[PDB]
RNA sequence: AAUAAAGG
């Protein structure tokens, strides 16, 4: 009796961790390779349109990247990336220029239990270093085994392992390792400390750290020591290799700065003055400086200077003052600027600097000069929304009054993002809600065109209809112009603008006519054997296609339309075509003109104009292959557009039977043919239930892009960065006609038909940004946000936040406060103060003067929206906001707490209509560590007991307690049950009885496990418990009394596992859209992604399991990793699919789909039914 | 001198070593730190009284758990030498068994007397908890094994050996256990019935330690016998898998590590030995430095290479596996011999019960002390 | 997540069926034990099957004052103790240290001073 | 009630 489920990645993670600057694509330009957990982004630095970074490529892995390096091999024409994955995996990959993807050059597994020396748990991450002269690489695996990989003058050789502790001067506890600059042989400088100590034991032992220079001879596997030093300060943190011609290392310790070299006494300098009685090293004070160098990032921006990002944000510029022979004499600090909490840092082109951050938005900065001072300027920022510490689910404020009266609810996710000076609230929605400015009722009409007439504001709304048409004047008020030069007599097949909007062309199934306002200039009748059915305008060309397959071209020569017949004599009937006015520079063999044509015999072709010359052909087009290549199923539509900055990135959209296909053009290179190929793009758009379904707009709110109409409508947007954004819009129904619009009521807006015969003139709600994986609004708090709680009846957000101050006192046993008194150069402690704010979803600005400050040293350990019984509401319950507080003085003070029940009320004021009503605030006889509700009671966790309180007449009244585990830190209830979570024991299932007033332990997981959070997998008449652990694993346990190993029911049996690959700290869950009482269970990971588990049937689970095995064994994967060993724990039960792999079936041609479904036995229609139904069921937010 | 709990003593501000501030600090560091490569270093200064995380907060430094700071000494009023000390599974409190057969229950936060019970009719020698935290199992001198519940109630008392039982341990499923005796045999028992499955008759005399394995079915024993000091057993079968000639004196204790790869043993020839449980032909390493015998050993419950030991002279030393020389220690911790050690389930307090009639509490050091 | 969006009230669970019927339950292996157990429903409605050795808490008598050892979790007379195992601070015993002398040393004294 | 006060 198990529970099956799919996993899905509802939002890719955002926080970046590594950055590098290398020749990724080729040896012409260099560009920025940044990484994340399981993600890789190659950005191209622009200098126009004002610097911005254009996303050039993006890849994802079945493995969390643990390190990254670059190398320039022997005969290669680009740099190879050496990536490092879990416990030992060194994978060397490269760029594939003929397919625009990432090829795996080699894969190295160094995972054998002989290498662990006994220890089962691994705490020593892989660390990959590369020699500056690209002559070898090193990888420190398991904290002991130094793997050496030479490169050839196949550019690879047999790697070999070294016992780093077998060397003379046995190494232990390695801190960090580097290669030096300026040696005839490669040389690894290792910083370690043989005799380890603790900041509580520096009185007993110090001067522990040492360094060694291991000169690696790769030709005959010899590696002696050349120089070592000992007794260095106990808390050395980092090593920095100093480029030539200075040439040494710079070693950071928490309180000092050291420079080391050959034949040079260690030049050390103490920065703050906590080096008193903790080092016997000779440290000379640094005068006008008082800082600490832990958790600091550093990079050299010249041979002499370097930049340092401290633990708090401040950016300094260190200069290595030298003698006449570049022997570092003294140092110089200089506080340049302040910035974000970096997590990496790299120097780009001279003048630029990328500060990578997983705690806030990554920043590209610029530095100019003015012995030198550098000022910094934020040039650009990459959005980040992690770590997602907590998440509330609240409803948006305004919804256009037509979109109400709808069954599906309208929801919104507020998330506690960032840390420190960078703590914000991220508001996320998934769809788009068009702000409906006005509505009409025009039944009968089935198509429209919005054309500019006489500064690019739209004139006539050329509508269309069955037998006749209709035209609206639309300058100030939407008024039906009648009796005009246009053709109202028949059904219009096209309408546009030619000659920089100076003209109009209305194409009808009898001829074409060109206009100049209301009056027509010219009309030429078109008869060729068949009626017109297709028309495509690229200024100054017009190409019209017939209902049978003839083609004819027009242009505007100096003033009406001129006839021309294209010499495309061929034996295959034509089905579709389009024109393309290229402003970019990619289509070569400055604007040019291109005609993309599709025939009946499968083929596709691309002609240049006006000559109608062949430059590119594809044999088997409608199948949907993955790279379109120049060769020497009912295709319904085809559209080729240029997007990005200044029309830089061309895509090809295709509507084939029930399928959407998206290609992006990339360059490549018979002879005399188009130098372009077309790589397929993955997506999740569903076309399942002669007018165009693709609608190009530019500047609908400031954005260029396309609208994909149909049963599942979508917005395809691209911005200054070439990041493609695919946003749903299904609040209205299935859209079936669209038009970009610009008036005095809808300035930079749009208008569209739905399928109830209604026009809607609308604009984009101008408070979210649409250049993000989801539409997001960031809200900076300048502090740290811990807990967020949407209070319902008030529609407000209660937010518990903190801020750091210096520290002055020290508590004692009768609670003396021994005041701290040090010299001037003393780095004070840090001390948090909490505040509980209100935030309004209307302006997303904090309500003025409704803020609860809390007593000094009083941390808040929890804040929830609990619904407690009361004789004032209909449903007998009502929601409050409760927060439990721990007053943590120190280790030697009996930690107490306090419970704080607030309400949010309505008062006579704009924003000041809401205030806190502190209904209860009282000290409890122990720490308060988590709380929830259970049928109207406040379930509090005080110390090591769990109490169930009743708030009557505004005073808490005990009713039951129970004795529990070490430290409860999470509790979640459902329907009389409670589920407690502990910090070293896994979980316990509890219960309450209104009648006898008795808690009771239903059962428990007797094994040990370090939980982060816990929730419920709700299924039809079943209930699992979803747990996430310290090891990035989700796990579903159940209560099965008749299971013969759930003995008396007194155990929880792990009925499913899954290795998500990321820490999850918060869950929530929503119903569906076979799915009767199944709930989707969502969560947010501490890396900035969103995910979901969906409960399934077994019948479907087995089919999709067969498919999953076939996909993982029959396809190649990026960097060779396999998606089976990546979803394993650390006994294993694995009743959970992958979801991120099943969607790869959607990315296969129909030939390959048929092959694989036959090698399983099933039918690709049934496969796609399962997959796409799982997709449409989880379409929320 | 009677102490019935009715004497009206004035208040006392008890010397406390609390863990809740440190745990709260750790829960707040989780959300914005990957691991200890994202940790801002604690300073050795007296004002950083809030920047301490528990042993789980840092796994790149086991040195923190070297508890050489005295806290509190817990002596009864009618003194007896202490034989075995065990934290209840949730760290709620601490239990001491002494040579009078009494259980003395001490608090685990302020360390004060809570209660006392007359448990055995004989010096209590063995005390251990099941892996599910439900059953406590005790053994006295020259006699019985008794079953205890979490509230310290006695549900079943059963004669096992005609002579003194020295140690015990549970099966990973807690359904069957072992007892080694002064009769030179190891008897393997069923639990729900008090039924004896096997008798193990390999030793020469006075099996004085036994221990099951966390996953496998192999039971280790250790004796006075200079000819077969350490032996292996298969419980269902009852056959000596191997024999281990490691110590030439009565091997006091024997400990299998939770990763299932390591054995550690301690003997009256001043030494402790770590053995790789699969390759028994050699000695994985020899922990030297004890001016007299070694009598008690205990692995740390969070860190995998850290353990503590105490000898016949009052010393208690702290050792780490990959490390050669002694890591830390306290020379005159007691006056008599340390009989039993116990780490706190969380790993920050160490209790040591000795032959000088007391039991002392040790904790981690404070930043920037004297 | 909220009681408005995802409302599991119209549903019955496997738990709620295997809890109020005591489905997986074996009798006690030793006589005399049961704090942290269900107040037996069958014994309330006079249908207790396990016969005195029921694995869940029997409530035979009526009791008046809170059990002094139960508050610390050390009561051995469970299911047969003379004193309530209920957390009702209005039915707590009287302070010895106040009733005899006249000055309690516990600032947070849970015992009824009077 | 079976040590609530076990800093005697
Ligand atoms: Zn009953
Ligand atoms: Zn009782
Ligand atoms: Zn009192």
């Amino acid at each position: 009796n198990a529970m099956y489920a799919v996993y899905k990645q509802a939002h890719p993670p955002t926080g970046l961790e590594f950055s590098m600057y290398c020749n990724f694509f080729n040896n012409s330009e260099r560009n920025l390779v940044v990484a994340g957990t399981s993600q890789l982004y190659v950005y191209r630095l622009n200098r126009d349109a004002r610097e911005k970074l254009e996303l050039a490529a993006s890849f994802s892995f079945f493995g969390n990247v643990m390190s990254m390096a670059s190398v320039q091999l022997a005969g290669a024409k680009r740099d190879a990336l050496l990536l490092s994955f879990k416990d030992a995996k060194l994978s060397v990959v490269e760029y594939d220029p003929g397919t625009h993807d990432l090829k795996t050059l080699s894969l190295h597994y160094f995972e054998e239990p002989e290498l662990r020396d006994g220890f089962v748990q691994n705490v020593h991450t892989p660390r990959v270093r590369v020699d500056p002269d690209g002559r070898c690489a090193a990888m420190l695996v398991y904290g002991t085994r130094l793997v050496v990989l030479p490169f050839r003058r196949s550019s690879f050789l047999p790697s070999y392992i070294i016992d780093v502790r077998a060397l003379d001067e046995k190494l232990l506890n390695i801190i960090d390792l580097q290669f030096l600059h300026g040696y005839y042989e490669p040389t690894l400088l290792i910083l370690f400390e043989p005799n380890q100590t603790w900041p509580g034991r520096v009185a007993v032992r110090q001067d522990t750290c040492s360094i060694v220079a291991i000169s690696l001879n790769i030709t005959q596997k010899v590696h002696p020591v050349i120089w070592s030093l000992t007794s260095l300060p106990f808390d050395c943190t980092q090593a920095l290799a100093v480029p030539k011609p200075i040439g040494g290392v710079v070693v950071f310790a928490v309180n000092s700065l050291l420079y080391l070299n050959q034949s040079v006494p260690p030049y050390g300098v103490a920065l703050n003055s906590l080096t008193t009685g903790t080092t016997a090293f000779p440290l000379r004070t640094q005068e006008g400086v008082r800082i600490t160098l832990d958790c600091a990032q550093a990079t050299f921006i010249s041979y002499d200077k370097m930049v340092i990002s401290l633990k708090g944000g401040e950016i300094y510029v260190l200069t290595l003052i030298t003698d006449g022979m570049r022997s570092v004499r003294a140092f110089h600090f200089d506080k340049a600027a302040a910035s974000v909490l970096t997590t990496s840092m790299v120097t780009m082109e001279p003048g630029y600097l990328f500060l990578g951050s997983r705690l806030g938005n990554s920043l590209l900065l610029k530095y100019t000069e003015k012995l030198a001072t550098y000022s910094f300027e934020v040039c650009d920022s990459i959005l980040n929304i992690g770590p997602c510490a907590n998440a509330a689910v609240g409803e948006p404020a305004f919804l256009s009054e037509e979109f109400q009266n709808s069954p599906e609810p309208d929801l919104e996710i507020v998330v506690c993002s960032g840390h420190g000076k960078n703590g914000a609230l991220s508001v996320l929605q998934k769809s788009i809600r068009p702000q409906v400015v006005t509505t009409f009722e025009l039944p009968g009409c089935y198509d429209m065109w919005t054309v500019i007439a006489p500064g690019r504001r739209h004139g006539f709304l050329i509508l269309s209809r069955e037998d006749s048409t209709m035209i609206l004047q639309t300058g100030q008020e939407i008024m039906e112009l009648d009796t005009s030069g246009f053709a109202t007599q028949g059904p219009t097949v096209f309408a546009g603008n030619i000659g920089d909007n100076r003209y109009i062309v209305q194409v009808s199934p009898l001829g074409i006519r060109l206009l100049e306002g209301v009056n027509q200039l010219h009309f030429i009748p078109v008869d060729l054997g068949a009626p017109i059915v297709q028309c495509a305008v690229a200024d100054p060309y017009v190409v019209i296609m017939s209902a049978e397959g003839h083609v004819t071209m027009f242009l505007l020569k100096s003033h009406r339309l001129a006839l021309h017949k294209p010499p495309l004599h061929h034996q295959s009937k034509v089905i579709t075509l389009c024109l393309y006015r290229d402003l970019s520079g990619m289509f070569t063999t400055e604007p040019t003109h291109w005609c993309l044509l599709v025939r009946e015999n499968g083929t596709m072709e691309i002609y240049q104009l006006p000559d109608w010359r062949l430059v590119f052909l594809v044999k088997n087009f409608p199948v949907g292959q993955r790279v379109l290549v120049d060769s020497s199923p009912l295709v319904k539509e085809v559209l080729l557009v240029a997007l990005g900055s200044r029309q830089s990135r061309p895509y090809l959209l295709v509507h084939v039977d029930q399928e959407l296909l998206i290609y992006e053009a990339f360059p490549h290179d018979g002879q005399g043919n188009l130098k372009v190929r077309f790589k397929k793009v993955p997506h999740n758009i569903n076309f399942r239930e002669r007018v165009a379904r693709f609608r190009y707009f530019e500047d609908i709110y400031g954005y260029s892009g396309v609208f994909i109409c149909g049963p599942s409508p979508h917005w395809l947007l691209v911005t200054g960065r070439g990041a493609l954004r695919l946003h749903p819009m299904a609040i209205d129904g299935p859209v079936d006609s669209f038009a970009p619009f610009h008036n005095v009521n809808c300035p930079r807006g749009f208008l569209y038909f739905n399928r109830q015969g209604e026009l809607r003139i609308s604009v984009l709600p101008a408070y979210l940004s649409y250049d993000a994986p989801w539409p997001v609004r960031k809200i900076p708090l300048r502090c740290t946000a811990h807990y967020v709680a949407y209070h319902v009846e008030s529609k407000v957000y209660a937010v518990a936040t903190s801020t750091n101050t210096p520290c002055a006192r020290i508590p004692r046993m009768e609670k003396e406060f021994e005041t701290i008194e040090r010299d001037e150069r003393y780095i004070h402690p840090q001390q948090e103060a909490f505040s509980i704010q209100l935030i309004s979803p209307v302006s997303w600005e904090a309500i003025p003067n409704a803020r609860i400050e809390l007593q000094e040293w009083e941390h808040v350990t929890c804040m929830k929206t609990v619904s407690l019984r009361s004789e004032e509401t209909v449903s007998g319950l009502k929601g409050y906001v409760a927060a439990g507080t721990c007053l943590m003085q120190g280790e030697e003070v009996t930690c107490r707490g306090r419970i704080l029940i607030m309400d949010v009320i309505e008062v006579v004021p704009p924003l000041t209509k809401n205030k806190f009503k502190v209904l209860y605030e009282k000290e409890q006889k122990g720490p308060v560590t988590a709380l929830c509700h259970c049928n109207g009671h406040l379930v509090s966790a005080i110390g090591q007991k769990i109490f169930l309180w009743s708030l009557r007449a505004s005073e808490l009244t005990g009713m039951a307690f129970i004795d529990t585990q070490l430290y409860i830190h999470q509790m979640i209830s459902v329907k009389n049950f409670i589920l407690a979570a502990d910090v070293m024991k896994s979980i316990s299932l509890l219960r309450y009885q209104e009648e006898s007033k008795t808690l009771s332990l239903v059962s428990r997981d007797a094994k040990p496990l370090e939980v982060y959070s816990v929730d419920f997998m709700v299924d039809n008449a079943q209930l699992g418990f979803l747990v996430s652990d310290r090891d990035r694993n989700l796990m579903v346990y159940m209560y099965l009394p008749e299971a013969k190993e759930s003995f008396g029911g007194m155990r929880l049996l792990r009925r499913a596992d899954f290795h998500v690959g990321a820490h999850v700290n918060t869950f929530w869950r929503t119903p569906c859209r076979v799915w009767e009482n199944k709930h989707i269970t969502w969560f947010a990971t501490l890396d900035g992604g969103i995910g979901l588990l969906l409960p399934m049937q077994e019948k479907t689970y087995r089919r999709l399991l067969m498919l999953q095995n076939a996909l993982t064994t029959m396809l190649p994967h990026h960097a060779g990793l396999n998606p089976r060993a990546f979803r394993m724990l650390h006994n294993a039960v694995r009743n959970v699919l992958d979801g991120e792999l099943l969607n790869r079936y959607l990315y296969l041609s129909t030939m390959e789909r048929s092959e694989l479904a036959k090698k399983i036995g099933t039918t690709p229609d049934i496969i796609l039914d399962d997959l796409l139904e799982t997709d449409r069921v989880t379409a929320h937010f | 001198l009677t102490f019935d709990g009715k004497r009206m003593r004035k208040a006392v501000n008890r010397k406390t070593i609390d863990y809740n501030p440190s745990v709260i600090k750790y829960l707040e560091n989780r959300i914005w730190q990957r691991d200890q490569r994202d940790m801002r270093a604690i300073q050795p200064d007296a004002g950083y009284y809030n920047d301490l995380v528990p042993p789980i907060g840092m796994l790149n430094n086991p040195m923190n758990a070297v508890t050489t700071k005295f806290v509190r000494t817990s002596t009864n009023k009618v003194k007896c030498p202490v034989f075995v000390v065990r934290w209840t599974p949730e760290g709620r409190r601490l239990v001491t068994g002494a040579s009078s057969g009494e259980f003395t229950l001490w608090n685990g936060l302020t360390f004060n007397f809570e209660t006392i019970l007359q448990a055995h009719d004989s010096p209590v020698r063995a005390m251990t908890w099941s892996h599910n935290d439900m059953w406590m199992l005790t053994a006295d001198h020259g006699g019985y094994v008794k079953y205890w519940q979490s509230n310290m109630n006695n549900v079943k008392m059963f004669q096992a050996h005609k002579e003194a039982i020295r140690e015990a341990s549970f099966s990973p499923t807690d359904n069957k256990f072992a007892t080694c005796s002064d009769d030179g045999t190891v008897r393997i028992w069923d639990f729900l019935r008090c039924h004896e499955e096997r008798i193990l008759r390999g030793h020469g005399a006075d099996v004085k330690c036994v221990d099951w394995h966390p996953t496998k079915g192999l039971v280790v024993s250790g004796s006075k016998d200079s000819q077969q000091p350490i032996k292996f057993w298969d419980p269902k079968t009852g056959q000596s898998l191997a024999t281990l000639h490691a110590h030439k004196n009565t091997v006091m204790e024997v400990k299998l590590n939770l990763n299932g790869n390591w054995l550690l043993t301690a003997s009256r020839d001043h030494l402790c030995k770590l053995f790789d449980i699969r390759n028994l032909k050699e000695e994985l390493q020899v922990f030297r430095g004890h001016k007299k015998e070694a009598t008690a050993v205990a692995w740390h419950p969070v860190h995998e290479g850290l353990f503590a030991s105490g000898g016949s002279d009052g010393s208690l030393l702290f050792w780490h596996v990959g490390v050669e020389k002694e890591v830390g220690g306290m020379e005159m911790a007691h006056e008599g011999m340390i009989w039993s050690l116990a780490w706190h389930p969380l790993g920050h307090i160490l209790c040591s019960g000795s032959n000088d009639h007391t039991s002392k509490f040790w904790t981690r050091n404070r930043p920037g002390d004297k | 997540m909220q009681e408005i969006i995802a409302s599991v009230d119209h549903i019955k669970f496997d738990l709620e069926i295997a809890v109020e019927q005591q489905l997986g339950a074996q009798p006690l292996p030793f006589p005399g034990m049961k704090s942290g157990a269900a107040v037996c429903e069958f014994f309330l409605k006079a249908a207790c099957g396990k016969g005195g050795m029921c694995p869940f808490r029997h409530i035979s008598g009526e009791k008046t004052v809170v059990c002094k050892h139960w508050l610390r979790g050390l009561c051995k007379k469970g299911d047969q103790c003379e004193f309530l195992h209920e957390y009702d601070m209005t039915k707590m015993p009287e302070c010895y240290f106040y009733s005899k002398f006249g000055e309690c040393s516990n600032k947070e004294c849970p015992f009824l001073h009077i």
